[PDB]
């Protein structure tokens, strides 16, 4: 409850403003209102005045997250005005194709995008890729390989920016690099031959961690530098090899303090003696520092874990002693695999609002009126009444600007006026039969002198400045500026266009990137709103625009 | 004082008749704050309101 | 700031006298209600009431003053409510988003410790608690030793073995340990081709027998102030090496706790820009944003942008501040700058940066004085300063001639001036500017 | 190779140097391992990549060494 | 379930006591008579220090 009413409670109880409007008045007359006690009638109409000011007041504190709330609507702001989907993230743009991509495995490692190398030209530039699907070259994809191609197809569809869309995808052959070696242990199985293989496979390709955002925000950084790249819907990416290179890498391990210190991690082992049991993956010169060079193309281990089971094994563990290995390290003992999914941030709103409003002929006591409506009273019992119209409708004033806050404080869907107004009087409540045959024009008239109407505007009445004001604030939020204003364009469809570049600012941050080809390329709406157009440019559907 | 309220009601006379349930002066904008009242005028003739010292 | 409501009691009254004519002065006929709040005045001067409420002398209709009391009570709730729209940017801005103003970063500063007269190389351990004043609050603060030393008495004789340098503690195991003070630099390489266990850009400062220290983070009402040279001892004296010890220095870094306003205003652009470097101006705001000593950034030409060969360099020009006039800043470090934003643009972007031309632009003034060549040197001085604003303070690219003009007659030693032809390379009434230089004005 | 250049060979002979003979300072084995010495050599916080150790008794890299009449010592 | 584990536990905490240590654990004999092994080997520590020295036939 951010909620001003402990800040403000010494200042809206009756007595304070009483005696604010005592002095007032005591100040102003003072020689002709002379005499204030309670039994004088206007001393009595203006605390009752007074109380229903206070009560104006008490419902102007509590509470923003109250206050906010529209009547319908769950959260307070749209979620597409939340974080990750506002210009904190952005849709890709850098090298961060890769960690746009590294988050599919859910329905595989180290995404390479360049571009082509000086040459390869069309001869009158576009992109290159290369991927390796680790865990998508199964056996689950004789057919599924097609759908998972076309699913990148619509990927890279889907991030195309303002020219050179990519050329070539290179999917990457394995090598099936298989080495071997032999630990030693002291006590107690099949458990460290399934982290062992773990340890092997994930030393291979180089690193990636996906995070929740509280797990994250745990670990110790802000939101600015979470909410960074892609929208991720698994996890968050900070990783930044490219193992991938273009003479094939000579791929290396394995040193006192280096490469081969990730594999007695493993809490039974000793020391070991390795080997390159294979000849398609060639070896560098020098085997007690042991580089293996590839060229071009990927390795893996040993491919099933029955392959790692055979009569040959790859990987005794000697005890004193046979050590046999079982498929219990295959099917179990090596699952860590878990799965993040965001839901992008909700607030909640609460909606205590209101439309009720006492009017102060009723607060005042049984001897004056509350009488029935134009038939009893006589002509100066009504004269109280239209005594006491303009100060009711004052008073209803800020409770109809109070409860038009959330749509005049409002991104999306704005309304026609500038504050609120409202008739203070109801149907069954004596006050509106007795005002009846004016009712219709004086609250005509404090309409119109809110509302900024709609046609051929106000020309001197400065709302539809006022809304331009209200414009330039909250366009101020996100880092821009209100077009300035058209000396030669029509009013209301320049009103249309700079509300609705205020309609959609977590929009216009992503097509400066990526243009789909079913809109109408919002980059070209930023620039069609930054002067003021909105002929099509907004409400996508129609075509016949300003065409770029 | 789970004070009870009678027609034709308001908050001033509402906390005189939670004041005398507590004998604590228990100074009305503290009763639209602890019951969550809207405008002062939110009780509607039968409802029960909570007072605490 | 923005308001979210305008109009006091004069709108509100100016409201009330449009609204109260459309009511009858019901039981009297063809009388508007509007003459009953209205008697006696006219709009403007019951609002001039209404502000000073002197203005009446104890007297007005009791209506008016019934309905002045009314507006000065529904002042408090419009001022409740004009306390909405920062709350709501702050509400959006900290629960959604999740900004928040960034926290300080602790000092660092190094301390000298010379010897005693004849004592003993003694050993001092990392952490050994420095004092450093006393506090804008009142509580102690104290500076921690980053790691543990031997003070021996290494003194330094100028700028006796080293390869450029010289000391008076050459012995066998010297265990020198030295501060340096230096400014920015591109990362030299030095052999210091001595040998110990056989006897025998600008710098600011030296020391000797130093370590650096941090501040011990326990409270805080600084780190808005750099502490100047004000550590002179220490926590429990050490008599076996202590005749003093000094900081020469300022401490290295506070960046103390920012703003709401500096919150605000480094939220504003992180969502103008998504942190990347797509079009001009995420260029320049980012480029800003990470390296302080660029005063300005411009952009090449508009029709130089809207050419058919494109152009492919994404050139944009960078203009520093010296840290000093026409400042021209080393090309060492712009290939540096470039590399760095590259890795926020996008791909085929390849941005580069240069330092500006300096076209200096001359022109006479003729001018007579109040009250005689004190004013001319006065005046030079004066009007040299505002127009190299890199310089001191935080312009234009092009200088106009008219504006120049109602620049030097305002000024309160100026009678009155009589030709100003500029000069460039020659007439009067003129400007100058193009998007490859930087003009400047002499005399 | 190093992070960050002859002084990190120094630091790294004397830590080397230092937790092989604990008879000098502390409270060993008698063989030396090979991989054993790899990953106490790629996990010291200087050291960036190592690329060959090949031992030398009276010659070969990837051995042990021990008999049970001496102790034996490393340097370098 | 560890219980066999834990009286292997029982059993290195007692004979710790004599200065001795369990036994370790045979990846290649049965169970139940390894561990009537271990517990005799526990119940008679004061009698394992004697013949050392001294067979008797």
């Amino acid at each position: 409850e951010n909620a001003l009413f402990p800040a403000v409670k010494d200042a809206i109880v009756f007595d304070a403003l009483w005696q604010q409007a005592h002095e007032k008045v005591t100040a102003l007359s003072g020689e002709i209102w002379t005499d204030t006690g309670d039994h004088d009638p206007g001393v009595t109409l203006l605390q009752s005045a007074t109380w229903n000011c206070s009560d104006l007041s008490y419902r102007a504190s509590l509470s923003l997250n109250d206050l906010l709330t529209h009547q319908d609507q769950s959260t307070l702001f749209p979620e597409e005005f939340g974080p990750e989907q506002v210009l904190t993230c952005n849709t890709v743009t850098a090298e961060d194709y890769r960690r746009a991509l590294l988050d599919v495995h859910s329905s595989f490692s180290d995404v390479s995008l360049t571009q082509e190398p000086k040459e390869h030209r069309f001869h009158w530039g576009n992109l290159w890729l290369s991927l390796v699907p680790t865990r998508y070259t199964q056996s689950l994809s004789p057919e599924n390989l097609a759908a998972v191609e076309q699913c990148l197809a619509e990927f890279l569809a889907a991030h195309r920016n303002l020219g050179e869309v990519v050329s070539r995808i290179t999917w990457l052959q394995p090598a099936t690099f298989s080495p071997r070696m032999t630990i030693e242990l002291a006590d107690n199985i099949n458990q460290v031959a399934a982290q062992i293989y773990q340890v092997t496979d994930a030393f291979l390709r180089p690193a990636v961690a996906r995070y929740t955002t509280e797990q994250r925000r745990a670990l110790g950084d802000a939101d600015d530098a979470i909410f960074e790249g892609p929208r991720l819907k698994h996890g968050w990416q900070q990783t930044a090899p490219s193992q991938i290179t273009s003479g094939g890498y000579v791929l290396n391990l394995g040193p006192l303090v280096n490469l081969l210190l990730a594999i007695p991690g493993v809490a039974s082992l000793s020391t070991l003696s390795v080997d390159k049991g294979d000849g398609h993956i060639t070896a560098v010169t020098g085997d007690n520092l042991r580089w293996q060079v590839a060229d071009g193309y990927y390795p893996l281990l040993w491919g099933a874990p029955p392959l790692s089971l055979l009569a040959g094994d790859d990987s005794p563990l000697t005890l004193v002693r046979n050590t046999l290995e079982s498929e219990a390290m295959a099917g179990y003992l090596t699952q860590a695999d878990l799965i993040v999914t965001t839901p992008t941030v909700l607030p909640a709103g609460r909606f205590r609002d209101q439309t009720l409003y006492i009017p102060i002929g009723q607060r005042q006591p049984e001897c004056y009126a509350l009488q029935q409506p134009d038939t009893v009273i006589d002509d100066q019992t009504r004269a109280v009444h239209q005594f006491l119209l303009p100060v009711d409708q004052l008073l209803a004033d800020g409770t109809a600007e109070l409860a038009q806050l959330p749509t005049l404080l409002a991104f999306k869907n704005r309304g026609d006026a500038i504050r609120g107004t409202r008739w203070p009087y109801t149907n069954a409540m004596v006050q509106q039969a007795i005002h009846q045959p004016y009712a219709k024009t004086l609250e005509a008239i404090a309409q119109q002198d809110a509302a900024i109407f709609t046609q051929d505007k106000q020309p001197v009445g400065g709302n539809y400045a006022r809304e331009l004001d209200f414009l330039q604030y909250l366009l101020g939020y996100f880092g821009t500026q209100r077009a300035a204003l058209p000396l030669t364009l029509d009013l209301p469809d320049f009103l249309a266009t700079q509300r609705a570049y205020l309609a959609q600012q977590p929009a216009l941050g992503y097509d400066r990137i990526n243009i789909r080809i079913d809109q109408v390329s919002a980059l070209q709406k930023r620039i069609a709103a930054r002067i003021g157009l909105d002929s099509i440019c907004f409400a996508d559907n129609p075509d016949l625009g300003q065409l770029p | 004082a789970l004070v009870s309220v009678p027609d034709l009601a308001s908050l001033p006379l509402l906390a005189l008749s939670a004041g005398g349930v507590l004998a604590s002066s228990v100074d009305y904008l503290s009763l639209a704050w602890d019951n969550d009242l809207d405008n002062l005028d939110d009780f509607q003739t039968g409802d029960f309101l909570r007072a605490t010292k | 700031t923005f308001l979210l409501e305008p109009r006091t009691g004069k709108g509100l009254l100016n409201l009330m006298a449009k609204y109260t004519e459309a009511v009858p002065f019901a039981g009297h006929t063809d009388a508007d209600w509007k003459d009953f709040w209205m008697a006696g005045c006219t709009l403007e001067a019951l609002s001039d009431i209404y502000q000073y409420p002197g203005l009446a002398e104890k007297k007005l209709p009791v209506q008016q003053a019934f309905l002045l009391a009314l507006l000065h009570l529904l002042e408090t709730p419009r001022a409740m409510l004009n306390t909405v729209p920062a709350r709501h940017r702050s509400l959006y801005y900290r629960d959604l988003l999740g900004f928040a103003p960034r926290a300080p970063q602790p000092d660092s500063v190094a301390v000298s410790f010379t010897l005693q007269r004849n004592s003993s190389p003694y050993a001092l351990p990392a952490g050994s608690l420095l004092d450093g004043g006393q506090d804008s609050a009142g509580n102690s603060i104290t500076y921690q030793t980053d790691d543990s030393l031997l003070i021996t008495g290494q003194q330094l004789e100028q700028l006796a073995p080293e390869l450029y340098l010289g000391f008076s503690g050459t012995s066998a195991q010297d265990t020198l340990s030295l501060y340096w003070s230096v400014r920015a630099s591109s990362a030299l390489d030095v052999t210091w081709w001595y040998y110990q266990g056989t006897k025998w850009q600008a710098v600011l400062a030296n020391a000797m027998t130093a370590t650096l220290n941090v501040a011990q983070a326990i409270d805080d009402s600084h780190f808005s102030q750099p502490l100047p040279a004000n550590t002179i001892n220490q926590l429990v004296t050490p008599v076996a090496a202590i005749s003093d010890v000094r900081q020469p220095l300022p401490s290295v870094g506070g960046q103390p706790r920012e703003t709401e306003m500096a919150m605000l205003q480094r939220a504003a652009p992180r969502i103008a820009h998504r942190q990347r470097a797509i079009t001009w101006n995420n260029m320049r705001s980012l480029l800003m944003e990470h390296y302080p000593e660029i005063f300005d950034v411009r952009f090449p030409d508009v029709d130089k942008l809207s050419r058919l060969p494109a152009l492919e360099v994404q050139s944009l020009m960078v203009i520093p501040d010296g840290r000093a006039l026409r400042p021209a800043l080393s090309n060492g470090r712009l290939s540096r700058m470039a590399q760095w934003l590259s890795q926020y643009t996008s791909l085929w972007a390849a941005p580069t940066l240069k330092n500006p031309k300096y076209i200096d632009v001359t022109a006479r003034y003729r001018v007579t004085f109040v009250v005689p060549d004190y004013g001319y040197r006065q005046l030079a001085a004066q009007l040299q300063h505002d127009y190299m604003p890199w310089a001191t303070d935080r312009p234009g690219n092009q200088v106009d001639y008219y504006q120049l003009l109602a620049t030097l007659q305002q000024s309160p030693l100026v009678q009155s001036v009589n030709a100003l032809v500029l000069s460039h390379d020659t007439g009067k009434p003129t400007s100058m500017e193009t998007q490859s230089t930087v003009t400047a004005r002499d005399d």
